[PDB]
RNA sequence: GGCUAAUCCCCCAUGUGGACCCGCCCCUUGGGGUGUGUCCAAAGGGCUUUGCCCGCUUCCGGAUGGGCCCGCGUCCCAUCAGCUAGUUGGUGGGGUAAUGGCCCACCAAGGCGACGACGGGUAGCCGGUCUGAGAGGAUGGCCGGCCACAGGGGCACUGAGACACGGGCCCCACUCCUACGGGAGGCAGCAGUUAGGAAUCUUCCGCAAUGGGCGCAAGCCUGACGGAGCGACGCCGCUUGGAGGAAGAAGCCCUUCGGGGUGUAAACUCCUGAACCCGGGACGAAACCCCCGACGAGGGGACUGACGGUACCGGGGUAAUAGCGCCGGCCAACUCCGUGCCAGCAGCCGCGGUAAUACGGAGGGCGCGAGCGUUACCCGGAUUCACUGGGCGUAAAGGGCGUGUAGGCGGCCUGGGGCGUCCCAUGUGAAAGACCACGGCUCAACCGUGGGGGAGCGUGGGAUACGCUCAGGCUAGACG
RNA sequence: UUUUUU
RNA sequence: GGGAUUGAAAAUCCC
């Protein structure tokens, strides 16, 4: 582009698209679930993988990954959704935290606690 | 409830009707002096064109007109006297005009 | 220091009033090629001494109308109507670029 | 009709080095002229001279090259190894005296045109002026 | 609070002598005599050729471990000397040698870094005649560092002011050692610490 | 009406002044129009207290006013003394 | 309906002086002087009651605060291209402190736009802040300045000032009283409630300080303010011991079954003494006021604490919380067993379908440490919107081609001008912040004092190479 | 037909 | 849902 052609239009700054529409652009959102599922995975790898439909305090509803050994999620329990994809389920965009208000932590999980919500255990 | 600010409306009503009166005055003398000059009458136009001026400034001796606003009502009047006597001049009384 | 401005009349079909294009000149704040800006100014012509085509110095002045608060100083340069012929054509060129 | 007489002047200049002519021919003006003169008291080449070319004016610019090389490529190392100009016609560069700058940490010029002459970047911050900024040389 | 627990293990793990411990670092037990190889179930295994990164880091805990500092003191010490007159690397040395914990151990007050340490914390240590019980105190040139009178026959004072009867101190310090008193002189130089140390390493660590 | 007063300038339990004219309309920590002095009330420093006094002394003969306490530190610097 | 006081309101008077019409002079937009003529002033109270204090009136000036005007800068969309009826100008008039289509009557037919009008979207702006090598990007909470708003909309009154958060009127929505006719409200003040929400505090003490209102003053008011409270929310300081102590216990872990590892770590010996107890115990506070001197300068004296019996000093004195992430590469730290495309990890590349340093636990190790991780967002890496600082033959990208409008750009010589450009001086660039120096809290965070810098614009003077401009000249480009 | 070229 | 089958799995065949 000849300065003059600088001068006359500019350069054009790239707006980002977020990757995480918990609207008001917020850290979490809370959600109610719809259904409990179990998802076959992408390509290279499978598996059953345990999700949740969740209708949002943003008006949104979406998948999101149930992390952990096992759940105690139901069909009408709320949750806390955190964000952070699972690379090989397509169209899960959003965590869900464990250890919030209807979804437990991880029984006897011990090395990786402050992920998995569970608290620390005594030793006699 | 009930401050007794309530008492500073009170007097606002009270000083209401001393501006309003006042400014009454001043418009109802103003246009008959010029009424006069329009129709000739320079003795009648002038006796009562002064007593509009001395009703200006009293005016601006308290809240109503206080600034130059007087002194613009003043100067647009004694204008148009003046002037809408300059049909058969004849300028009798002279009082409140310069020679 | 009111603001005295240097430029050419444009538009003479108003009452005691032309209109002043003014040229200015500065380096661009990210690119620093120097860039050719144009105003129009509404400038107050008492005597309507000043026509089309003339170059005149215009003066920050005590405002006059909505839109005018420029007087014309004095007149620079007479009469060139290629400066009024460059901003008629673009003027002119507007009519293009609709439908 | 040539655009930028400078740049190109100093690309004759650069084109001809590269090819290790022993001299090279610019149409004469006298600011281009003013240039050579910084050259040649720098030392950038051997000299320039006035010459008519077929009824017009040139400069002849005599360029000067470093001592021949050892083993492949002898060809000798360059007294200019970068001409850039720099303040081209629609982009000027102007510089203020403390805007001026320092080129290869000292080793190169710069040249600039100042209302003072043609000078310098050392000439030019002792004189205490700036001006356009028209190349770099080193 | 800072690194509380085992240290002539970290003497290993640096490969390079520590003194934290104060005596028996010099007595041949200090667990670099007999055994200089890191700790762990594979300190005895042959290591691999250290990552470029490996060797700026491992230097750099083998500065901060023998000071005894928390990385928060440690790194914002650090990005004083980047902006202060003067070379960043020796600059920081002599920022951390002027600690009056660490003044108070270089004085022979005290056996070890940590041992020093606590002495400022229970407030034995004078400086100007005032007491001091921050260790993170910088220390300017020209004071006076005392023992409080207080303590000056408490044992433990004693039994170091013994054995520092003779001894030599270094060329920015100066002590009287039966009144207890010493003196800071002025700040070290790069020659003038004997740390087994690259800043260098250091200063590019933070590059990152 | 302008006024001389002091503007606290400290940090919590530690207390400094700068004295100042200033319209009485304005916040006592906003925008003023001239310092022309500090006040250090728990006398930390050797000097706690400096006026610059041919300078306070022309804000008074255009009719600024001094706080009761303003007016005790600027006698203090002899802002008034006429000897 | 009736009585009455005043620093309430009015008439006459006095004209230092001012206001207005007209004339003249000097200035030059409505600035200053001057003459004749007209019009305009006022309030009393207190005592130490013959004199002084708080006030009142007209005028000129100072100071301070502000209104209005102008040049320049101020986000995205051209899939918004044409907008405009008080709209642009004029004369005269209304209005205000004052200019003005601010409003009005009448006249002219204008004004604005690709240099982005009009429309839509978004948004208080700045000092600054974050980031970055910088250029730049992002941002505007707290603190400081300007603005705007007070449930939504409109309007005026009072006044030096408002079109007024806790003043007035009306319309609309909502809450409460209601004798159903009609009324009262307005926390975007401090606390506090509820709703929404991932999420944000005490219905605290105090007028001692600083500041503000009224008052001669004594004083009163002050949820401004100064303090305390709660929350690791951020920064900073500090503790969870220090010294001795086995070629090295037990337990756990690995093993070539020799041993290796946790590890000087624990035990145990010695010293100190966070918490806590006892006693003393602040600075912040000296004026306003009283006395002497004249109610001045100056001197002298007295009362005056929320924080708080807190900080701090002295005495006594107990070995006395550690956690969180990671260990396939980027990236510092590895072995055993369990599991077998399962259960699960995953920031990207990818691990796991029987020997997994990647899943899960254990031992060990690495990193931080009253914190440690996470998610969201901002800059960075990103020279990936490239001014510094990128590209377009085959990788993303040359318009199918021409003619040509505007715009951008411009060969050689001389002269005048001095717009861009450069130089000197000068004003401005508030404070805080940022930077250096020193000082006050035992350090620091925090705070104070002093020092220096700064683009930008105003103004005065100066230079003339280059760009521009006007005048002249040439023939190497172009045309004939 | 599908993962893993070892 | 377990065997054949494959490194394992799908498909296919056996109670
Ligand atoms: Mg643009
Ligand atoms: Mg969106
Ligand atoms: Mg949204
Ligand atoms: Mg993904
Ligand atoms: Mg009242
Ligand atoms: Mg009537
Ligand atoms: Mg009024
Ligand atoms: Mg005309
Ligand atoms: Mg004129
Ligand atoms: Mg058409
Ligand atoms: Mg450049
Ligand atoms: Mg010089
Ligand atoms: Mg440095
Ligand atoms: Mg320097
Ligand atoms: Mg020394
Ligand atoms: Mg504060
Ligand atoms: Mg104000
Ligand atoms: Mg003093
Ligand atoms: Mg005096
Ligand atoms: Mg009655
Ligand atoms: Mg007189
Ligand atoms: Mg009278
Ligand atoms: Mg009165
Ligand atoms: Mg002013
Ligand atoms: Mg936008
Ligand atoms: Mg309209
Ligand atoms: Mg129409
Ligand atoms: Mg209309
Ligand atoms: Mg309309
Ligand atoms: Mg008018
Ligand atoms: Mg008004
Ligand atoms: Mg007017
Ligand atoms: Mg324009
Ligand atoms: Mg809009
Ligand atoms: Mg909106
Ligand atoms: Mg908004
Ligand atoms: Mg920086
Ligand atoms: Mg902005
Ligand atoms: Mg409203
Ligand atoms: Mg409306
Ligand atoms: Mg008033
Ligand atoms: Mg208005
Ligand atoms: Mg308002
Ligand atoms: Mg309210
Ligand atoms: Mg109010
Ligand atoms: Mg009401
Ligand atoms: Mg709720
Ligand atoms: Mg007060
Ligand atoms: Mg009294
Ligand atoms: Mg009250
Ligand atoms: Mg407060
Ligand atoms: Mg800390
Ligand atoms: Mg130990
Ligand atoms: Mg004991
Ligand atoms: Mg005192
Ligand atoms: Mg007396
Ligand atoms: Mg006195
Ligand atoms: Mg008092
Ligand atoms: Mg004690
Ligand atoms: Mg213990
Ligand atoms: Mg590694
Ligand atoms: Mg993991
Ligand atoms: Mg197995
Ligand atoms: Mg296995
Ligand atoms: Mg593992
Ligand atoms: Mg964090
Ligand atoms: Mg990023
Ligand atoms: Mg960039
Ligand atoms: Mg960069
Ligand atoms: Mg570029
Ligand atoms: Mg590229
Ligand atoms: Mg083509
Ligand atoms: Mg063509
Ligand atoms: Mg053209
Ligand atoms: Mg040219
Ligand atoms: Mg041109
Ligand atoms: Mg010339
Ligand atoms: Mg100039
Ligand atoms: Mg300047
Ligand atoms: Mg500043
Ligand atoms: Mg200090
Ligand atoms: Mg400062
Ligand atoms: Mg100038
Ligand atoms: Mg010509
Ligand atoms: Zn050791």
């Amino acid at each position: 582009p000849t300065i003059n052609q600088l001068v006359r239009k500019g350069r054009e700054k790239v707006r980002k698209k977020s990757k995480v529409p918990a609207l008001k652009g917020a850290p979490f959102r809370r959600g109610v679930c719809t259904v409990v599922r179990t998802v076959t995975p992408k390509k290279p790898n499978s598996a059953l993988r345990k999700v949740a439909k969740v209708r949002l305090t943003s008006g949104y509803e979406v998948t999101a990954y149930i992390p952990g050994e096992g759940h105690n999620l139901q069909e009408h329990s709320v949750v806390l959704i955190r964000g952070g994809r699972v690379k090989d389920l397509p169209g899960v965009r959003y965590h869900i935290v464990r250890g919030v208000y209807d979804a437990a932590g991880v029984k006897d999980r011990k090395k990786s606690r402050s992920k998995y919500g569970t608290k620390k255990p005594k030793e006699a | 409830r009930n401050l007794s600010a309530l008492k500073r409306h009170r007097q606002s009503l009270k000083r209401r009707l001393r501006n309003k009166a006042k400014k009454s005055a001043i418009k109802t003398l103003s246009k008959k002096a010029i009424q006069l000059a329009q129709e000739g009458k320079a003795e009648e136009a002038l006796k009562i064109m002064r007593k509009a001026e001395s009703l200006i400034d009293k005016a601006a001796k308290g809240s109503t007109l206080h600034k130059n606003a007087a002194a613009r009502r003043k100067s647009r009047l004694m204008r148009k006297v003046r002037q809408l006597l300059e049909a058969a001049g004849a300028p009798l009384i002279g009082g409140g005009l310069s020679a | 220091p009111k603001k005295v401005l240097t430029g050419v009349v444009v538009s003479d079909k108003m009452q005691k009033t032309v209109t002043v294009l003014v040229e200015r000149q500065f380096p661009h704040p990210l690119y620093g090629k120097v860039i050719k800006r144009s105003k129009k100014y509404l400038a107050h012509d008492p005597e309507e001494k000043y026509k089309l085509g003339d170059v005149v110095e215009i003066i920050e002045s005590r405002p006059i109308s909505k839109r005018k608060r420029f007087r014309v100083l004095r007149l620079v340069e007479s009469g060139r109507m290629d400066l009024v012929e460059k901003y008629l054509i673009r003027r002119q060129n507007y009519q293009s670029l609709s439908k | 009709m040539l655009t930028d007489p400078i740049a190109d002047m100093l690309t004759r200049i650069r084109n001809a080095t590269r090819v290790y002519k022993e001299s090279t021919d610019v149409p004469a003006s006298r600011f281009k002229e003013e240039i050579l003169r910084i050259l040649a008291r720098e030392g950038f080449i051997k000299g320039y001279e006035r010459v008519d070319v077929d009824g017009k004016p040139y400069l002849r610019v005599y360029l000067k090259y470093g001592p021949r090389r050892q083993g492949p490529d002898p060809r000798p190392e360059q007294v200019i190894h970068h001409i850039r100009r720099i303040s081209k016609p629609g982009r000027r560069v102007y510089v203020g005296v403390k805007e001026i700058p320092r080129v290869r940490r000292g080793l190169g010029i710069a040249i600039l045109s100042t209302s003072k002459g043609v000078l310098t970047d050392r000439e030019a911050r002792k004189l205490g002026v700036g001006g356009e900024l028209i190349c770099e040389v080193w | 609070g800072r690194y509380i627990g085992p240290v002539c293990r970290l003497c290993r793990r640096e490969g390079v002598k520590l003194y934290l411990k104060g005596e028996r670092c010099y007595s041949p037990k200090c667990a670099m005599e007999r055994r200089p190889y890191p700790p762990g179930q594979h300190g005895q295994k042959r290591a691999r050729r250290p990552s470029d990164y490996a060797v700026r880091l491992r230097e750099k805990q083998k500065l901060r471990r023998i000071y005894g500092i928390s990385e928060r003191q440690f790194r914002n010490l650090f990005e004083e000397a980047s902006k202060k007159k003067g070379v960043t690397g020796s600059v920081f040395l002599g920022l951390l040698e002027s600690r009056l914990d660490n003044v108070v151990y270089r004085l022979g007050f005290a056996v070890s870094r940590r041992q020093a340490r606590q002495l400022v914390r229970h407030g034995h240590i004078t400086v100007n005649g005032r007491r001091v019980d921050l260790p993170s105190y910088r220390v300017r040139p020209g004071d006076e560092i005392a023992v409080a009178e207080k303590s000056r026959n408490l044992e433990l004072i004693r039994q170091n002011l013994e054995a520092m009867k003779g001894r030599k101190v270094g060329p920015w310090l100066s002590l009287d050692v039966e009144g207890m008193k010493g003196k800071f002189l002025r700040l070290p130089d790069r020659e003038d610490l004997a740390l087994p140390v690259n800043e260098q390493l250091v200063i590019e660590f933070y590059s990152r | 009406m302008v006024k001389i007063r002091l503007a606290r300038f400290g940090s919590k339990h530690n207390p400094h002044y700068r004295i100042v004219v200033t319209d009485a309309r304005r916040k006592r920590d906003g925008k003023y129009i001239e310092k022309i002095g500090y006040y250090d009330p728990r006398k930390t420093t050797p000097d706690w207290l400096k006026v610059d006094v041919e300078r306070a002394r022309y804000w008074l003969s255009v009719g600024a006013q001094p706080t009761d306490t303003a007016r005790r530190l600027l006698r203090q610097a002899g802002v008034f003394r006429q000897e």
